[PDB]
């Protein structure tokens, strides 16, 4: 009957999601190039000045790639201290009386 | 592997190489039906131009414009494009372009540039900072200097501020410099704001009448009406394609959609400005555009330590299409379907037992033979 | 609150952080380990 | 034949409230099923808006009319300046067949009317340069949208069947574009026009203004609900 | 980058961030199947309840596995898989 | 930016830095909380000597 | 002006980034040290251990 | 006035029990009005 | 030409008679002297907050 029991698992689904989503959209920025599409501006520049271009966009992006991992590597860790706790839980509370 | 891995010799173990992507072939271009010449004589070869604090500015649309007419000729002095390379001008399609054309003095042709200051650039013609299009001037000593002196050419000298970008001022009041107000009638530190010129043929360079027009364009706004001279071709489906939609260039697989677009609808996006739509300009129907399959493979040995057979796992890939092009793997060797993705070179068993080096979903492979 | 960044009070105040530890002090002392 | 009225007839200026409607479709492209956040001119929720039951409007920077419309005795529209064959002026009008759309210098009169039995009150048609044919614009609601930007006139319109008695009704219909003009002009004030008989009119008006949205697209695309975001802090 | 020769071409200056990012994923994920694989695996061997079941008036019949169900699971796991989404 | 329309322009096109920045910080606060909340709070009475 | 901006405005976001991540790191160090005594005063006040 | 801010919409009252929107400082909220 | 915002306020603090303005870190500028009256006043930030 009663729902958000469950908040736990929930919330690192929403996390997850949520960085996810929010990586996908960071593609579509300026970085203060002219456009944000790769193939529109190779279209129609002289490529001494395109090389610009895929400078500013390739700063800005793997600026935002280094920030994902970043934090993906913290959600990591604090999930193996949870799961580290949930296995000796296992063994103690289940296999015998504590 | 041993290239990625920088070593002589492998582990047994499963190891991450590259990536696979199907490789397009042939490619569609498609543009509108609408096909006349572009009246570029007529603003070009215009035997009167009108002066410069009233440019004459023209819009044109719905034409089939050449550009390489242009850049043929040598009778520009001056031809100077900002946000397009000039020799790409037959390749794109845009709508509603710009043309103005005025006269100016010889050296003044400099003001004529974004983020410029001097006389014309904030009292006659002020352009934009992200002003794309081009610019032309050309030399009119030959006509538009006469013997008897060129006064038909006024500019703007005077003026309470500087001018908006594309701003055009004809209205001719007494200028106030000092403080005592003119009260409409000239006096001390009233002068005339409009200014003839001193053209001469005895005059040198620098002060012969140079003709200038400029070109501005739109960057995607609307259905564009003004073309480039390219050769349209017919379309295909179901197959990874270079697809050029009226300007849109891009790769992948074309299906016939069902999404019902709206009279006024041209394309669609979901998330992330994903263009998966599209309506072709002469068919006038809705196809959606999906991006032809990729992914990553990896390997499986048992050690080089002890053989040197190996498999390889193309992830998340349906096995139906898979011919990096390593036909061998491809031929007859034992081929096998499963939820991570497509395995080739192992054979698959209805024993179960305890295993060697996992690879997902509950499968996994190991050396007997692999 | 200088040149964009604040600072948020806690909470728990101090004296409820005293009450709770009164409270399990006298329980300790009164009760045992039953309490608990 | 132009004439001045003597009745003076005086609509009353009544104010009402604009509820939740003047929605309308932003852009040109597609999308089902999706939350959109956009910043352009729109009509404020719950704002008040004139009632009128032919004074010469503002135009401001955009305009948003109504009309719950019997017959379709309103016809046209003018636009410019100072409305005389000194300054450039826009004339719409709609009749039995196709509309018709014109840029020029006219000589307007104070009394304009369509002169049942085209030559209402504009006798001085000088030079000019954008003329227009298409099909026609028109208890029916119509509700149009007008806007001037970058030397383009933006007309919106909707048609819907009204039922009720006086004044908006609550509810919510998205906005289609009608048409575009590649015009550039210095529209300041507007004017009405009514096909008056010779052998009392109710019409809503308000302005926009610039502010943020978000719009809900449904699974075939249709904007089906909006939400104000400079406006009591739960919408924000 | 994204199917670009001259992007690639630019990218290949910066050095060798690709490789680490790359890594580091792949250590994550190998993390979490280790991580699962010994929170669950603690026994030997498959022990399987007797048929009769009489253990002293006790009533174990809504966390033992339900074999009518395709998925062998026991009612209250079923309870639990449709709550999170 | 300190108060500046240039520059907050000039920053809208950099993305959405701030949103997420601003989230880390809340839930390092929520977290704070939640903590002296699961370290203090062991008993459902208040006894009394 | 927009130059001069663009060098201000990457070299305060890089700082701001680098004081969110030190922050992170400190509260998951917090966060461990507060189960841990958590963990003591239910099992050292509460019982007899 | 609380040492958070200031509250604007909630009706204050002098009674006092568990809590499930914190505020601060002690200071919390919950819908009964607010 | 030193522009800024807040508001003024009479400062007591003691300035040598060289003295223009004052900071305490990171460039704050939390003191100045009018060129005409010849007053010390103190500048701090008017209110803000989430
Ligand atoms: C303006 O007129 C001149 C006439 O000399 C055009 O120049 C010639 O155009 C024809 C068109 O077919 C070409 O075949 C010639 O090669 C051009 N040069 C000469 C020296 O005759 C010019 O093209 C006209 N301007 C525009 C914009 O078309
Ligand atoms: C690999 O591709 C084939 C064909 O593209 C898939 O077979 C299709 O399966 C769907 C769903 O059952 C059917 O609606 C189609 O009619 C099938 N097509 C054909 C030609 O048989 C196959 O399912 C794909 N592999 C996997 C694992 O899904
Ligand atoms: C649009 O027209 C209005 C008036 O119809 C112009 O406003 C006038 O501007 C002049 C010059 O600044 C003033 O002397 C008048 O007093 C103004 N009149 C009014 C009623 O405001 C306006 O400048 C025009 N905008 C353009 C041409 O872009
Ligand atoms: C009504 O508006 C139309 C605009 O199309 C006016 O112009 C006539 O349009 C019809 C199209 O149905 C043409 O056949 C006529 O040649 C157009 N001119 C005239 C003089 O009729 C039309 O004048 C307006 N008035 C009427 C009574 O139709
Ligand atoms: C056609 O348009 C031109 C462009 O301005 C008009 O020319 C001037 O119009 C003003 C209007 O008051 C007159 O004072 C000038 O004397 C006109 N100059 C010339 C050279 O004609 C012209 O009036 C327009 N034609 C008509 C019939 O209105
Ligand atoms: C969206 O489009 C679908 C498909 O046109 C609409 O579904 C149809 O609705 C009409 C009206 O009730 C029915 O007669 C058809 O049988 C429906 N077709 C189906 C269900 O395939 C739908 O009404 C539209 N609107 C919404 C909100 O979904
Ligand atoms: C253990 O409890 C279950 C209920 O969880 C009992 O199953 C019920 O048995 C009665 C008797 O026929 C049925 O009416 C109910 O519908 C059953 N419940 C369900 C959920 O199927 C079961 O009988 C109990 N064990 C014993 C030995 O009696
Ligand atoms: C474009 O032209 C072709 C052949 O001239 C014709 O078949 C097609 O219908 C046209 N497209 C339209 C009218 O949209
Ligand atoms: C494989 O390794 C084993 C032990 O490391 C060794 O005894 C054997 O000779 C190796 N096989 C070779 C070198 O072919
Ligand atoms: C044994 O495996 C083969 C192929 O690996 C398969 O065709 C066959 O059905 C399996 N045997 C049984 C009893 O399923
Ligand atoms: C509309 O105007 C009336 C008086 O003109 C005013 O009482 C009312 O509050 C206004 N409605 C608003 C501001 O929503
Ligand atoms: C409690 O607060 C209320 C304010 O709502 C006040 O009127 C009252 O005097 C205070 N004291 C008691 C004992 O109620
Ligand atoms: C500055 O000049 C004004 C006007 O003469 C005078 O009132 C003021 O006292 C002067 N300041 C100083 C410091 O002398």
């Amino acid at each position: 009957s009663t729902a958000s029991a469950l908040g736990k698992l929930q919330n690192v689904v929403n996390q997850n999601a949520q960085a996810l989503n929010t990586l996908v959209k960071q593609l579509s920025s300026n970085f203060g190039a002219i456009s944000s599409v790769l193939n529109d501006i190779l279209s129609r520049l002289d490529p001494p000045e395109a090389e610009v271009q895929i400078d500013r966009l390739i700063t800005g992006r793997l600026q935002s790639l280094q920030t994902y991992v970043t934090q993906q590597l913290i959600r990591a860790a604090e999930i193996r201290a949870s799961a580290n706790l949930a296995a000796t839980k296992m063994s103690e509370c289940v296999l015998g009386q504590s | 592997t041993k290239c990625t891995l920088k070593s002589f010799t492998v582990e047994k173990g499963i190891y991450q190489t590259s990536n696979f992507r199907v490789q397009p072939t042939e490619s569609i271009v498609r543009f509108p039906n609408i096909t006349n010449l572009c009246p570029f004589g007529e603003v070009f070869n215009a035997t009167r131009f009108a002066s410069v604090y009233a440019w004459n500015r023209k819009r044109i649309s719905n034409c089939v414009a050449d550009y390489s007419v242009l850049y043929n000729s040598a009778s520009f002095s001056t031809f100077k494009c900002y946000g397009v390379s000039p020799t790409k001008l037959n390749d794109l399609c845009f709508t509603n372009v710009y043309a103005d054309s005025f006269v100016i003095r010889g050296d003044e042709v400099r003001q004529i540039a974004p983020g410029q200051t001097g006389k014309i650039a904030d009292y006659n013609y002020k352009l934009p900072d992200d002003f794309t299009g081009c610019v032309i001037a050309w030399n009119s000593n030959n006509l538009d200097s006469k013997v008897g002196g060129n006064y038909n050419y006024r500019y703007r000298l005077f003026r309470k501020s500087n001018l908006k970008p594309f701003e055009r001022d004809i209205s001719t009041e007494i200028y106030q410099a000092g403080s005592k107000p003119c009260n409409g009638v000239e006096g001390f530190n009233c002068y005339f704001p409009l200014q003839s010129y001193g053209f001469q043929p005895t005059n040198g360079v620098g002060y012969q009448p140079y003709r200038v027009v400029v070109l501005s364009f739109e960057l995607l706004h609307a259905p564009a009406t003004v073309c480039g001279p390219k050769k349209s071709t017919n379309l295909v489906k179901n197959k990874c394609v270079n697809f050029n939609f009226n300007g849109l260039t891009g790769t992948g697989v074309l299906t016939e959609s069902n999404k019902k677009f709206l009279p006024f609808q041209q394309f669609g996006r979901d998330i992330a400005d994903t263009t998966d739509a599209v309506r072709d300009p002469q068919t006038l129907e809705i196809l959606d555009i999906t991006p032809c399959s990729f992914g990553g493979v990896s390997v499986i040995t048992p050690g080089t330590n002890t053989s040197n057979q190996v498999a390889v796992l193309y992830q998340g890939v349906n096995c139906t299409e898979v011919p990096p092009t390593w036909r061998v793997y491809s031929t007859g060797s034992n081929v096998f379907q499963t939820r991570a993705g497509c395995l080739i070179g192992a054979e698959h068993v209805n024993n179960s037992y305890e295993c060697d080096i996992p690879i997902g979903a509950g499968i996994c492979a190991s050396y007997q033979s692999i | 609150k200088f040149n964009g960044l604040t600072v948020l009070p806690p909470l728990l105040t101090d004296e409820m952080i005293a009450q709770y530890t009164s409270a399990l002090l006298a329980g300790t002392i009164t009760s045992g380990w039953t309490f608990g | 034949q132009c004439v001045n009225l003597r009745t003076r007839t005086q609509l009353p200026p009544a104010y009402t409230n604009s509820f939740t409607r003047g929605v309308y479709y932003p852009d040109k492209v597609f999308r089902s099923s999706v939350l959109h956040s956009t910043q352009d001119l729109f009509l404020p929720f719950f704002s008040n808006v004139t009632w009128f039951h032919n004074p010469v409007l503002p135009f401001n920077d955009g305009v948003y009319f109504a009309s719950t419309e019997k017959s379709n005795i309103i016809r046209g529209w003018i636009f410019g300046t100072t409305l005389d064959s000194k300054t450039q002026s826009l004339l719409i009008v709609n009749n039995a067949t196709n509309v018709v759309i014109k840029v020029c210098e006219f000589q307007f009169c104070n009394d304009p009317f369509l002169d049942v039995y085209e030559s209402g009150v504009y006798s001085s048609a000088n030079n000019c340069t954008f003329e227009y044919v298409s099909q026609p614009f028109l208890k029916n609601l119509r509700e149009f949208v007008f806007k001037n930007i970058d030397g383009y006139f933006k007309i919106y319109s909707k048609h819907t069947p009204i039922n009720l008695v006086r004044d908006l009704p609550q509810g919510f219909s998205a906005l289609e574009p009608l048409v575009d003009l590649p015009i550039g002009i210095n529209i300041t004030r507007f004017q009405t026009l009514l096909a008056l008989h010779r052998s009392a009119a109710a019409y809503y008006v308000g302005y926009l203004q610039p502010r943020t949205f978000l719009l809900k697209y449904n699974e075939n695309g249709t904007i089906t609900d909006a939400v104000d975001c400079a406006l009591d802090p739960l919408s924000e | 980058c994204g199917d670009s020769t001259e992007c690639s071409n630019l990218l290949l200056q910066y050095g060798s961030f690709c490789t680490q990012l790359n890594r580091a994923l792949t250590g994550i994920a190998v993390e979490q199947d280790k991580n699962t694989q010994e929170v669950f695996a603690q026994v030997k061997q498959i022990y399987k309840t007797p048929p009769i079941k009489d253990f002293g008036g006790f009533n174990f019949s809504q966390i033992l596995p339900d074999p009518s169900k395709p998925s062998k699971r026991s009612f209250i796991e079923d309870l639990l898989f449709n709550k999170v989404t």
